[PDB]
């Protein structure tokens, strides 16, 4: 079917939780061309997903942040 | 005979079985290890919550964040296709 078109399990499935900014940028983009963004993306909000890449968007406990913060003082 | 073993139903629960391995081998060994031990996939028991704490040294709290957080990598799709279809 459309099970290797689909982005998300494409490759290896630990990256989509690695634990840096610029690691999972490719990650979150890759979904770009998914074809189930819409569906993928609304059930991610709507159980509240806690970690990883959802649709094509990042996500903390609750929401969806825009970048993760780096490790580090923040710039000024 | 209503009650008697279905002979496809016993294959499709050893394949079930198979993949449900593989899935948490793919996985790390502390966070397998807590979810092998609260769903009971290990000998059939089920372990509590504290007891599943005080043989890895931890906190409750932290278990349980550790299993929500294995709870959501198992529940991503590109884990979760292949056990999809399953049920
Ligand atoms: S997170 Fe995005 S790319 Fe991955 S399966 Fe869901 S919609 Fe597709």
């Amino acid at each position: 079917q459309r099970l290797p078109v689909l982005p998300c399990h494409v490759g290896d499935p630990d990256l989509w939780f690695a634990d840096t900014p610029a690691g999972l940028e490719v990650a979150k983009t890759l979904c770009v061309s998914c074809p189930i963004r819409r569906q993928c993306l609304a059930a991610a909000l709507q159980r509240a997903e806690p970690w990883g890449v959802w649709g094509g968007e990042i996500f903390d406990q609750g929401s969806i942040v825009s970048h993760k913060r780096p490790r580090g003082r923040p710039r000024k | 005979d209503s009650e008697a073993v279905v002979a496809v139903d016993a294959v499709s629960f050893t394949l079930l079985q198979d993949q449900l391995q593989s899935v948490l081998d793919t996985l790390s060994e502390r966070e397998a290890g807590v979810v092998r031990l609260r769903f009971g996939l290990t000998d059939g028991q089920p372990r509590t919550l504290d007891e599943i704490g005080q043989v890895y040294g931890v906190t409750r709290e932290r278990i349980r964040q550790i299993e929500s957080k294995t709870m959501s990598k198992l529940r991503h799709p590109s884990r979760s296709q292949v056990l999809r279809d399953y049920l």
